């Protein structure tokens, strides 16, 4: 007898597919996002440029 | 003359106060001696505008 050890392995087989990856696509977005943001990086100081003067 | 001049006619400058005019500023007047100047408006949101120095 094994077979415990192939359920346990089919246990690792189903495996979570940790939400890990999809909070961290959410922060691989946070990644591009902040790419979206670090756009914005340059209006900051421009759209202030015009609205102080 | 031995007086400060009232008003412009007087200084010899534009009788008009805001003929004499800057890029930013409104108006000059002399009153009394004492040279007021006024502000434009928008140029800057700063708390300048119309405000008189
Ligand atoms: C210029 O500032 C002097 C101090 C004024 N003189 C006096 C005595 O206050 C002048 O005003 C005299 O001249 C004007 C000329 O039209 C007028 O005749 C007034 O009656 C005077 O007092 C001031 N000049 C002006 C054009 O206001």
């Amino acid at each position: 007898f094994t077979l415990i050890e192939l359920m346990i392995v089919i246990a690792i087989v189903g495996i979570l597919a940790a939400v890990a990856l999809p909070a961290y696509q959410d922060y691989t977005a946070r990644a591009q996002v902040s790419e979206a943001i670090l756009l914005a990086e340059g209006q900051k100081s421009a759209v202030t440029e015009y609205y102080l003067n | 003359h031995g007086k400060w001049p009232e008003n412009n006619t007087s200084a010899g400058v534009a009788s008009s106060p805001t003929d004499i005019k800057g890029k930013y500023v409104k108006e000059v007047e002399v009153k009394n001696g004492v040279v007021t100047a006024t502000m434009l408006s928008s140029g800057v949101n700063n708390e300048i505008k119309g405000k008189k120095l």
